[PDB]
């Protein structure tokens, strides 16, 4: 049979059993059905009659396929698959058309009946034993097992695909002017070598894997360019996605939602310019999978310029080693930032966005900062070295705010591109007291019950204010203090809160946020010359007029 | 070699499984570096190749080693070191010296390659699987298991603890007053002798140990040093909770007395028996920032009162060996960060501030990694243990470079902090 291949010896998880399922049922209009493909699978040496001695069992279950000339025998084995052992992950993630390199010749290779031509560990056959019936009279029901890897099974896959990277390196050993990558049950083969003795080669690794029981194509020889893989397309001189379609309705579902943010940030890949944020905000509802959601015109308007960068189609290339990676970086601006990455100024090898939904209030320059961390992370996994960036930041700008950031940050070899809309930081609070400056003491409380609380401040100019606030929160009387003191005061001014909590949003330096408090107390600070923002404990009764 | 008796049963604690922890991606360089490690140590017959059959996997990295300009192979054993060494630290484990932190001078040796030696027991292989990852997930990973007693896992020296002591036992003959503790891969020889003395008696136990087939490639210049001043030393005598300090100056301010109310408000959860009362009336109310403001007798008498309180140790401050040690680190600017290693909240068993070189040869991840080391390593010599530290830094970030200055042959537990506040300019 298949013996040759070497089985891969395989336990039950530790303190179990079997499956012990037995079947009487069902129907006699497909069980004549199923012994015909259980004789010419016997005949095959993949399953084998077993006998009398009380081994265990599992469900067996026919169905059909349309064009009703093909029958399918399905096998139930989710009980078996809860007691068998974990098996080492199959691979997880899929290759990257970016960081192929570019062969004169590509051929591709897929392996029928593939887990029904590798072995299975003997001692553990017995587990896989299944039951064909009849209708009573007399007659035991036929009793089965498998030989080979079981359809389905849970260590197949794994089992698999360890026994068909055995049977590569023979090959691969007499032949390394080509490289085999492996996925499932597919091989892509691929080559610098002359097309004819490329095809040869081909050939040869054929006619060995056929000697090891491995089926492959024969009529044809099969894909051509394209290549149609995993929702690619794969071209000699290029990548680009499949072909992407945005339905188009009256009323959207939150399903339809997902698969449109979804076919989105796949788009992303290589269309440049992709804006997910408003559609992916309108999923921000975590409720009601059928619920229907309406639109933002926000939301319209980023679909519609979705459906326009779309319209026209743009292309990746592949892969070169001996030429350097580059990886280029510019912001939307609604806290979304895009990128590409190549080493040639027309053609990229691809693009990409990153978004930070994380909190609230973060700044330009730490999102920059996390936008070349998700870069830097990608580039390592697609090609394995990490590329040269060309930043819209000044150098200064980036020195200043690392070297004043608590904490540490670290970006590799980058050079400022001059690309509006530059990353900068508006304002710089004071390092020191401002002599000749008006000093503003600030509060503000509420009442976390009625909502309703209060926001004022007292100068040493013997100025003092109050305004009343409504529906707020002591965080944000605690803002509005502060901007009330911003209002009222000139160009320089000393600023004393009793809150770490808004000390903390401000020492920040966020540019933006969707608190439009925060906004307008930015806006101020732009507008102000020197802004000294300071420190000290509340109810310690030192400079501060606080209520209650 | 062969194995001088049978293996040690290793035996997990019941009830739970073996390591499965994602390989993080890694460059090309490392990877061939891994690769070419990996090849040699499967002719050595120190690892093996393994099957789809095991379920397991730990981490593995590439480090540069020491200043030496060749790659090493790193084990990120963390995991499996909770889920047996645990168990390993009570069978086998082995006991750690009080007064070791003590001596004037303390050299770290490298005994990593001794491990090499012993076989593991065939039955607990299986847990000790990691992968070369491949590029671009184009071909499956390498993987394998190991066959002797890996570096970086913790039941490895509990194992070899015996033969160590055999080994070591003529040295301590000759020199009793010699301190040796085994943490891991290394050990930690302490002496109150001369420097020179101190590193004669290291050389001797090189020689020693190495004539007794144990290799450490602790050999630093040879004949004619470059450059670089010498390596490895601790003096563990000069670690102790620092004093906190009250800045000091001819005249204040409104907003300088201000800011030393708030510190001295902030340690009162340290040192209870401090006034604030008289420090914050002479600024009664509504004042300019930058009015001068000077300092009545019973302030005076208050601020130095505060100050003699403050630059001696706390009360009720002990080592809880069932409580984990914890390390927080700040970045201070300019190259100094600083550090907190405590228990329980504001009782500090330890307290410090590591500071490196500036001038364009450093960047601020491989300041905190070698603070990290170091800080680790103070822990090891005092507490026999690692603490887990709160780093001021991306997760992402840290993950991705922190093996590029780890020269260290272990790993510690870490998290990281999005918050800190104003705590910043108030421990230096
Ligand atoms: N189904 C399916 C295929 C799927 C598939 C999937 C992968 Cl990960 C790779 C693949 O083909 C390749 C195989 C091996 C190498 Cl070194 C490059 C390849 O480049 C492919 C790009 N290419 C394609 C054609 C050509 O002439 N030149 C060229 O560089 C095929």
């Amino acid at each position: 049979p298949i013996s040759p291949i070497e089985t891969v010896p395989v336990k039950l998880k530790p303190g179990m059993d079997g499956p012990k399922v037995k079947q009487w049922p069902l129907t006699e209009e497909k069980i004549k059905a199923l012994v015909e493909i259980c004789t010419e699978m016997e005949k095959e040496g993949k399953i084998s009659k077993i006998g009398p001695e009380n081994p265990y069992n599992t469900p067996v279950f026919a169905i059909k396929k349309k064009d009703s000339t093909k029958w399918r025998k399905l096998v139930d084995f989710r009980e078996l698959n809860k007691r068998t052992q974990d098996f080492w992950e199959v691979q997880l993630g899929i290759p990257h058309p970016a960081g192929l390199k570019k062969k004169k010749s590509v051929t591709v290779l897929d392996v029928g009946d593939a887990y029904f031509s590798v072995p299975l560990d003997e001692d553990f056959r017995k587990y896989t034993a299944f039951t064909i019936p009849s209708i009573n009279n007399e007659t035991p029901g036929i009793r089965y097992q498998y030989n080979v890897l079981p359809q389905g099974w849970k260590g197949s896959p794994a089992i698999f695909q360890s026994s068909m990277t055995k049977i590569l390196e023979p090959f691969a050993a007499q032949n390394p002017d080509i490289v085999i990558y492996q996925y499932m049950d597919d091989l892509y083969v691929g080559s610098d070598l002359e097309i004819g003795q490329h095809r040869t080669k081909i050939e040869e690794l054929r006619q060995h894997l056929l000697r090891w029981g491995l089926t492959t194509p024969d009529k044809k020889h099969q894909k051509e360019p394209p290549f149609l893989w995993m929702g690619y397309e794969l071209h000699p001189d290029k990548w680009t996605v499949q072909p992407i379609v945005l339905p188009e309705k009256d009323s959207w579902t939150v399903n339809d939602i997902q698969k449109l943010v979804g076919k989105l940030n796949w788009a992303s890949q290589i269309y440049p310019g992709i804006k997910v944020r408003q559609l992916s905000k309108l999923l921000r509802g975590t409720k009601a999978l059928t619920e229907v959601i309406p639109l933002t015109e926000e939301a319209e308007l980023e679909l519609a310029e979705n459906r326009e960068i779309l319209k026209e189609p743009v292309h990746g290339v592949y892969y070169d080693p001996s030429k350097d990676l580059i990886a280029e970086i510019q912001k939307q601006g609604q806290g979304q930032w895009t990128y590409q990455i190549y080493q040639e100024p027309f053609k990229n090898l691809k693009t990409g966005k990153y978004a930070r939904m994380r909190g609230a209030h973060t700044n330009d320059v730490k999102q920059l900062t996390e936008a070349v961390q998700k870069i830097t992370t990608e580039s390592i996994v697609i090609w394995g070295k990490t590329p040269k960036f060309k930043l819209p930041i000044q150098k200064e700008t980036w020195e200043t705010w690392w070297t004043e950031y608590w904490q540490a940050t670290w970006i590799p070899e980058w050079e400022f591109v001059n690309t509006p809309p530059l990353v900068k930081l508006w304002y710089q609070l004071e390092k020191e007291p401002i002599v000749g400056a008006e000093t503003f003491y600030v509060d503000g409380a509420a009442n976390r019950e009625t909502k309703l609380g209060k926001a004022g401040y007292v100068t040493n100019k013997g100025r003092q204010k109050v305004v009343p606030l409504t529906n707020t929160t002591n965080q944000k009387t605690e803002l509005q203090a502060i901007y009330l003191a911003l209002q009222d005061s000139g160009l320089e001014v000393n600023i004393v809160t009793d809150s770490q909590y808004a000390l903390g949003i401000i020492q920040a330096q966020p540019d933006k946020s969707e608190s439009e408090l925060v906004n307008q107390i930015i806006e101020q600070l732009i507008k102000k010359e020197k802004v000294y923002l300071a420190w000290v404990p509340a109810h310690k009764g030192i400079g501060g007029n606080e209520q209650v | 070699p062969i194995s001088p008796i049978e293996t040690v049963p290793v035996k997990l604690k019941p009830g739970m499984d073996g390591p499965k922890v994602k390989q993080w991606p890694l460059t090309e360089e490392k990877i061939k570096a891994l690769v070419e490690i990996c090849t040699e140590m499967e002719k050595e017959g120190k690892i093996s190749k393994i099957g789809p059959e095991n379920p397991y996997n730990t981490p593995v990295f590439a480090i540069k080693k020491k200043d030496s300009t060749k790659w090493r192979k790193l084990v990120d054993f963390r995991e499996l070191n909770k889920r047996t060494q645990d168990f390993w630290e009570v069978q086998l484990g082995i006991p750690h010296p009080a007064g070791l932190k003590k001596k004037k001078s303390v050299t770290v040796l490298d005994v990593g390659d001794a491990y090499f030696s012993v076989p593991l027991d065939e039955d607990f292989r299986k847990y000790t699987a990691f992968t070369i990852p491949s590029i671009n997930n184009e071909t499956p990973g390498i993987r394998y298991q190991y066959n002797v007693l890996p570096q970086g896992w913790k039941g490895s020296p509990a194992i070899f603890q015996s033969s160590m002591t055999k080994i070591l036992e003529p040295f301590k003959k000759q020199n009793p007053d010699i301190v040796i503790y085994q943490y891991m891969d290394d050990l930690y020889v302490g002496s109150d002798l001369e420097i020179g003395q101190h590193r004669t008696k290291i050389e001797e136990l090189r020689q020693h140990l190495l004539r007794w087939g144990l290799t450490t490639p602790d050999k630093k210049h040879q004949k004619e040093p470059p450059f670089l001043w010498m390596g490895y030393e601790l003096h563990p005598d000069k670690w102790t909770v620092q004093p906190i300090v009250l800045p000091e100056k001819d005249s204040w301010t409104v907003n300088d007395i201000q800011k030393l109310v708030g510190k001295l408000n902030w340690a009162s959860q340290i040192y209870p028996g401090i006034k604030v009362r008289q420090l914050s009336k002479l600024l009664r109310g509504t004042k300019a920032l930058t009015e001068v403001i000077p300092l009545t007798e019973e302030a005076e008498l208050e601020l130095a009162e505060n100050r003699e309180i403050l630059k001696e140790p706390v009360h009720g401050v002990y080592y809880d060996p069932s409580k984990d040690l914890i390390a927080e680190i700040q970045k201070q600017g300019q190259g100094q960060w600083t550090y907190q290693i405590y228990q329980e909240p504001f009782k500090n068993l330890k307290t410090g501030k590591y500071a490196r070189m500036r001038g364009a040869h450093t960047n601020d991840v491989k300041q905190l990694t070698e603070a990290v080391q170091k800080i680790t390593t103070e822990s090891i010599v005092i507490w026999g243990k690692t603490p887990k530290f709160k780093l001021p830094i991306q997760k992402e970030t840290w993950e991705t470079w922190w093996t590029e200055y780890w020269q260290a042959t272990w790993i510690p537990e870490w998290e990281f902090v999005n918050t800190p506040p104003l705590v910043k300019l108030w421990y230096q």
